[PDB]
């Protein structure tokens, strides 16, 4: 009986699968990702054509695991292919449940990465693009050891100096008054000083929205 | 131990990590005079590495004498801070595919 | 020729899943209260390309 | 305002979906109040919202003469207004007629 599944992967239905591929990944540009929740009639169906294209997957995969057996199949390229199964399986079921149910739905875009797999005519130039890689590890290794060092200097050096901005002497409206928030620091301290209206002290004004500063150690990486 | 350290940091864990700095200063210097008993400065000066620690552990002791006092309390020169991270190079000398083609 | 269009295939198929992956994440999420200068952004996906070719370029 | 036009009886429908969060809706409630600073007192006004459900922002549930304390009220619902949930045309419009 195994044989009359494994038979059908001689019928090269394979081009069909390729066809299905890139019609979800085509299903996949046209969803557009409306800010909080909203969503258009398209974004409507295409959760049909979702559930769609997880049948024919998973169909897939039922064949290609009962005809070539459920040890074999992981030692193959299509380790990936199984994975996508699960977590669609997981999305589709969590989904229709109901939290990161719904960020979970990233792992879909993997699949136009089985479009190369499909394709053997393009493995060659993955492995020969990734080839070229394994020399780069010893520069990887030597950047990684530049970036540790000058991050850790930078914590010695600029440990958290950037956090006092030029305020208005008013006093009315405590907000950072220059425009452009330039992190100054107040005399017995080298650096710039206010200009003649506007008093620098201390406070977050810092540079833009204190994501770059020298603060932490992974701030500094 | 370097990398711990971050803004708004509590004044007991600058005491622990004074602690830390101090206990691993002198592991480092253990090191040096371990060396030198094992052979003579004529021989110690052999290789630049060695050299090299000579200058990070004197630096680095430096810090800690000059940290005896107290410019600034628990509620100036910051150049010998550095040898401590500098001394990191020390564990890129191991590889030797590294080694040989930075060389 | 035959041997560029392979290359090019595969550098125009990691683009297209790097703008896939940001549209599932940064879509429409660039909408701050401050004035809308986020012209390269996640929002649709012929602009997620431009996005990502951005970020390749540097 | 009192020459150029007869009286009125608005509804702005105000379309408080995921699509506008961000600028888009503080531009939305800054010309919804804007417009409410052009009403006199003998014409009348309400703000209603659709995120696939026809709410008020308001306490009024009609039309309510646009005094110039009723437009306070309107101001402040509409300022202390947030987006959500699907846009749907058919429901906001229905309810609004
Ligand atoms: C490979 C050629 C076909 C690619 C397209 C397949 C999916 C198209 C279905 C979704 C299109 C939008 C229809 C929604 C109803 C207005
Ligand atoms: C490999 C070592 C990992 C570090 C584990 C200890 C974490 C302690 C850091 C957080 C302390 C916060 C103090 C300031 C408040
Ligand atoms: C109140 C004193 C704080 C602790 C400072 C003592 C130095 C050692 C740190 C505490 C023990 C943790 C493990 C240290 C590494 C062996
Ligand atoms: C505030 C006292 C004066 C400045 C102290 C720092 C002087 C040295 C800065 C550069 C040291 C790092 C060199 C690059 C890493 C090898
Ligand atoms: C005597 C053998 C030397 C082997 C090579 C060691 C190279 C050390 C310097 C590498 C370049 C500078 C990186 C860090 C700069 C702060
Ligand atoms: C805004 O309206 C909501 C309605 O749920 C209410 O709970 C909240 O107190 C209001 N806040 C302000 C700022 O008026």
């Amino acid at each position: 009986r195994r044989a009359c599944i494994s038979i059908v992967e001689w019928k090269p239905f394979e081009i069909i699968i390729l066809l299905t591929i890139f019609a979800n990944c085509v299903a996949l540009a046209i969803y557009i990702p409306f800010p909080e929740d909203d969503s258009n009639a398209t974004n409507s169906n295409l959760e049909r054509v979702e559930y769609l294209f997880l049948i024919i997957f998973t169909v897939e995969a039922f064949l290609k695991v009962i005809a070539y057996g459920l040890l074999f199949h992981p030692n193959a390229y299509l380790r990936n292919g199984w994975n996508l199964l699960d977590f669609i399986i997981v999305v589709v079921g969590l989904f229709s449940a109901i939290f990161d149910v719904k960020a979970l739905r990233a792992f879909r875009v993997l699949r136009p990465l089985r479009l190369v797999s499909g394709v053997p005519s393009l493995q060659v130039v993955l492995n020969s693009i990734i080839k070229a890689m394994v020399p780069l590890l010893h520069i990887a290794l030597l950047v990684l050891f530049v970036i540790i060092i000058y991050a850790i200097i930078g914590l010695e050096l600029f440990m958290g100096k950037m956090h006092k901005t030029c305020y208005n002497q008013e006093g009315i409206a405590d907000v950072p008054a220059e425009d452009d928030p330039s992190p100054c620091a107040l005399e017995t301290g080298h650096g710039r000083q206010c200009q003649n209206g506007t008093v620098c002290k201390p406070g977050w004004d810092g540079p833009k929205h204190g994501i770059t500063n020298f603060d932490n150690f992974a701030f500094a990486m | 131990c370097l990398a711990m350290q971050h803004y708004g940091q509590s004044c007991l864990f600058k005491i622990a990590m004074n602690i830390l700095n101090m206990l691993f200063t002198g592991l480092f210097t253990v090191e040096m005079i371990l060396k030198l008993i094992a052979f003579k400065p004529k021989g110690y000066f052999s290789d630049p590495w060695n050299v090299f620690d000579f200058l990070i552990v004197i630096g680095s002791i430096i810090d800690v004498i000059l940290s005896e006092v107290n410019p600034a309390e628990h509620t100036s020169i910051t150049f010998f801070r550095l040898f401590r991270v500098m001394r990191l190079v020390k564990l890129l000398s191991r590889g030797e595919g590294i080694r040989t083609l930075l060389w | 020729v035959r041997s560029i269009a392979s290359l090019l295939l595969l550098l125009f198929l990691f683009i297209i899943i790097f703008s896939l992956l940001g549209m599932q994440l940064f879509g429409g999420k660039f909408n701050f209260d401050e004035m809308q200068t986020r012209r390269s952004t996640f929002d649709n996906f012929p602009q997620s390309l431009l996005t990502v070719f951005q970020i390749l370029t540097g | 305002i009192q020459g150029a036009a007869s009286p009125k009886d608005m509804l702005i429908l105000v379309d408080v979906s995921g699509s506008v969060s961000g600028l888009t809706l503080k531009l939305i409630r800054t010309s919804v109040s804007e417009m409410l600073e052009t009403l006199s007192d003998d014409d009348f006004v309400n703000v209603a919202s659709f995120n696939s459900n026809a709410q008020d922002v308001s306490c009024f549930q009609h039309l309510v003469q646009a005094n110039v304390r009723n437009k306070k009220v309107l101001k402040d619902a509409v300022n202390n207004i947030t987006a959500k949930g699907i846009t749907d045309y058919k429901k906001g419009f229905s309810f609004a007629f």
